[PDB]
RNA sequence: GACGGAGCCAGCGAGUACAACCUUGGCCGAGAGGUCUGGGUAAUCUUGUGAAACUCCGUCGUGCUGGGGAUAGAGCAUUGUAAUUAUUGCUCUUCAACGAGGAAUUCCUAGUAAGCGCAAGUCAUCAGCUUGCGUUGAUUACGUCCCUGCCCUUUGUACACACC
């Protein structure tokens, strides 16, 4: 309820949240899927990623 | 509606990890297995496997309405345009996840580890 | 009393390639049945999505590196049509995964 | 005796017309930096702490110095409009005392204050 | 600087006298010869290039080589 | 295109402007030998004046020589745009000011005095004897001034 | 037979060019000549002062007559290069704005290049014919 | 070789509508750039990404020199509320250490080494970094346990928290 609570905070590492842990920490905003990796690189799989070379 | 067409599958695929965690989460108790998206114009089908496809059913209409309520919430979409069912799986045995769960269930409840596995 | 040609773009986009191959195939035979002027199941530079990652959560061991490729397979199916034979064609037509997708209009 | 050893001037222009100019007029004879700030959204800056500086120079027991003038935004431009003020500098620990000189014109506030301590050892 | 790239009248008989009878009639092997610089050289030729005497055999850059006429 | 002849018109070995222009060097890369003289700028000078670029630095007529001093003391004067210079619209006089020969290092010291009295960052560090552009000595250069 | 002009060993056409526009004196010169760099990747003009930027005109107007669209920002390119960047290794930055414009517009102004739609530059046919008759000069120059 | 010219050639890429993308093309600016119109939710437009390295002619010819551009002053821009502790950018200047690197040792057996860029990752802004991709493109092995590390056998062991 207090007036100033908030920063500009429209772009750097603090804007920019993860889709699963919130971080700021390696986040892969390429093609729009803002993931930190680390999670990507577990979840990749179902999100259509495979590996191959 | 409508971006790069990379772009939405790589969404949609988001989507639907963000699904399966979800129902992995909220469908414990349920035995949920695995999600089978359908996309299609208008009504988008979501197949559901779990073992108990009862309680993911409820009394009809119960848990499964409640769900659908909750996706349309996460993604913008309206009733009717979001459709859910459950099913059984033809044998749970050769699924991996179930028995991971059914695993899990034995352990939380108090049993022997080595003797259940 | 109408036919009026719009020429019609199909767009077939996916992953799994081997279901989209087959739903091109069940569109062809579909047109053909229909019997209409068509251009084919015309190919696109299947774009891959490369994210390449450190292997490593923390970045405490070798600099192992892991390229997530995904695979995409755009394709397009050009009828010398009217809207409604396009219309009772995409009544069915629709198998699971692959992206079935109208543009409609020249 | 005509000239005061040599004029202290922006750009060619003398003290008769430096402390009386304001804003505009200092960044059209200034350096680029000071003129971007000045086109981008100014609030906040030279509100109360200009009002505070003038209340200063207002209450000074003439002659002697102004009150001295405490500042967070140690990021703002010395401008003329407030040459013989002391303004206190803000480090984390410590407003720090600043003169304002004739030969301030067009600087930062923050490079007159300094956070860290300069080197031992030897230099 | 190593010196002889001055320009001088002595120098110019000089290198008029030095043109017949020899086997390579190249830049670096007149520099070699502790006469003019590289641009001066081909100037010098070329001055003597008008009625026979020298011959070119390759026309690059930096690697020019000519020789006297048979 | 043609070898400068005659027994010794142009005299070998020059001293312009306070310091020495050394011969045997085509026009403009014995002007960069002063200090501040530019090497554009020494172009553009020649180009004033109205000298080929073929000559020698051990040549050039008097009046030449002259007219390039001239060109060298008012940027403004000839048809020179002027912000190819030392100070341009300036830090106190406010004109056009590209500094000559012995001079430039002068007002170099008097900049650095200036800066030491007013006490800014830059000034502090000058004084320390160590690294004004933000550049940082935790690695590089373990000897110093 | 045939008068070709893209057979020419590209430097004798642009000398060709060169010369040809010395004869005329019609090209109406930009001004910032030698006052400029010409290329962002320069610490030297060029070296011939007077001149070069003619050499450099005929070049852009082959290059014209080469192609089909072609426009201010892809001149740049082309008058690029690699940068000495000191410590830091080259990049590619591309040629002065304002220079190839306004040799641009002399050609114009002569008749030389023609504005083409959909965005760019294409030839004159008055400047077609200057050009096949320098190609012409050119050949007759070697045979 | 260096600097101008001049010639002129890829491949991976990636890129916005609910926004502040990739951005052509044209006038003004020596640069840096801006602006009016776009085209591209993308083999279609930026883009033949007309990249660099490379190839021709002239100028200077083995000088801490035009090799090298390092410590530095000055303006104009740009990013972002915010740039001093130059974010970065280009322009004039200053023009130093360094004349092929001591002891050690890293990498490599073919489009491989090395050179040379580009792109993506980063990213409001920044590349000298990473991933990638092309572009030029060789020397010498095509072996052996001598050194280094491992491996197995045979040996001995009073160790098995195992020679720290
Ligand atoms: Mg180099
Ligand atoms: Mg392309
Ligand atoms: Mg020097
Ligand atoms: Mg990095
Ligand atoms: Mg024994």
């Amino acid at each position: 309820e207090n007036v100033w609570y908030s920063h500009p905070r429209k772009f750097g590492k603090g804007s920019r949240q993860c889709r699963i842990s919130g971080s700021h920490s390696g986040l892969i905003r390429k093609y729009g899927l803002n993931i930190d990796r680390q999670s990507f690189r577990e979840k990749a799989n179902d999100i259509g990623f495979y590996k191959y070379r | 509606a409508i971006i790069s067409k990379k772009r939405k599958l790589v969404a949609d695929g988001v989507f639907y990890a963000e699904l399966n965690e979800f129902f992995t989460r909220e469908l414990a108790e349920e035995g949920y297995s695995g999600v089978e998206v359908r996309v299609t114009p208008t009504k988008t089908e979501i197949i559901i496997r779990a073992t108990k496809v009862q309680d993911v059913v409820g009394e009809n209409g119960r848990r499964i309405n409640e769900l659908t309520l909750l996706i349309e919430k996460r993604f913008k979409y309206k009733r009717g345009t979001i459709a859910l069912y459950a099913e059984r799986v033809h044998d749970r045995g050769l699924s991996a996840v179930a028995q991971a769960e059914s695993m899990k269930f034995k352990l939380l409840n108090g049993l022997a580890i080595r003797r259940a596995a | 009393q109408e036919v009026v040609i719009h020429k019609i773009r199909i767009n077939l986009t996916s992953t799994k390639v081997k279901q989209l191959e087959n739903v091109s195939a069940n569109i062809i035979k579909n047109a053909e049945t229909f019997k209409l002027v068509k251009k084919g199941p015309v190919r696109l530079p299947t774009k891959v999505l490369k994210i390449s990652t450190r292997k490593t959560p923390n970045g405490e061991g070798s600099k192992t590196w892991d390229t997530y490729e995904m695979r995409i397979h755009k394709r397009y199916i050009d009828l010398e049509a009217p809207a409604h034979i396009v219309k009772r064609i995409t009544q069915i037509t629709i198998e699971p995964g692959v992206d079935v997708e109208v543009i409609i209009a020249a | 005796r005509k000239r005061s050893f040599k004029t202290y001037s922006y750009k060619g222009v003398d003290l008769e017309k430096l402390l009386e100019m304001p804003t505009e007029d200092f960044v059209k004879l200034a350096p680029a930096r000071v003129r971007r700030k000045f086109a981008r959204g100014l609030s906040e800056k030279p509100a109360g702490l200009m009002k505070k500086l003038r209340a200063a120079k207002l209450s000074a027991p003439e002659n002697e110095k102004p009150a001295v003038v405490r500042t967070h935004l140690r990021n703002m431009i010395i401008v003329p409009e407030m040459i013989g003020s002391v303004v206190g500098v803000y480090n984390g620990k410590v407003f720090n005392q600043v003169e304002i000189r004739p030969e301030m014109v067009g600087h930062y506030l923050g490079e007159f204050s300094i956070t860290y301590t300069p080197v031992r050892h030897g230099r | 600087a190593k010196h002889a790239v001055v320009l001088d009248q002595d120098k110019f008989d000089r290198i008029m006298k030095e043109a017949p009878t020899y086997r390579y009639v190249s830049v670096s092997v007149l520099v070699d010869r502790f006469k003019l610089g590289g641009s001066l050289a081909r100037v010098a030729l070329r001055h003597l290039e008008n009625e026979g005497i020298i011959k070119p055999v390759s026309k690059h850059s930096k690697q020019a080589i000519y020789t006297r006429a048979t | 295109s043609l070898v400068v002849q005659e027994q010794g018109s142009f005299q070998h070995i020059l001293r312009l402007l306070n310091t020495n222009v050394d011969g045997n060097i085509n026009v403009v890369y014995a002007l960069t030998t002063i200090r501040g003289v530019g090497r554009r700028y020494a172009n553009l000078v020649c180009k004033k004046a109205d000298v080929d670029l073929h000559k020698r630095a051990g040549e050039l007529t008097q009046e030449e020589l002259e007219r390039i001093v001239q060109i060298m003391q008012n940027p403004t004067h000839y048809k020179i745009p002027a912000w190819f210079l030392n100070r341009q619209k300036d830090v106190n006089d406010g004109k056009d000011y590209h500094s000559l020969a012995n001079n430039l290092e002068s007002k170099l010291r008097d900049d650095l005095e200036r800066l030491k009295k007013i006490r800014s960052h830059r000034g502090i560090r000058h004084f320390w004897g160590l690294r004004v552009r933000g550049q940082h000595t935790k690695t590089t250069g373990r000897r110093r001034a | 037979p045939g008068v070709s002009v893209r057979d020419v060993p590209a430097q004798d056409f642009i000398n060709n060019y060169a010369s040809f526009l010395q004869r005329q004196g019609k090209l109406e010169v930009p001004g910032y000549v030698d006052i400029v760099k010409t290329s962002a990747g320069n610490e030297l003009p060029p070296q011939d002062s007077e001149g070069w930027f003619y050499k450099r005109a005929a070049s852009v107007a082959r290059h014209i007559y080469l192609r089909k669209q072609v426009g201010v920002g892809k001149l740049n390119k082309l008058y690029g290069g690699a940068k000495n960047r000191g410590v830091r290794p080259h990049k590619h930055v591309d040629a002065s704005g304002s220079i190839n414009r306004k040799v641009l517009q002399s050609l114009e102004k002569l008749g030389v290049v023609e504005i083409s739609p959909k965005g760019g530059r294409r030839i004159s046919d008055n400047g077609l014919r200057d050009l096949d008759r320098i190609a012409a000069a050119t050949l007759e120059d070697e045979e």
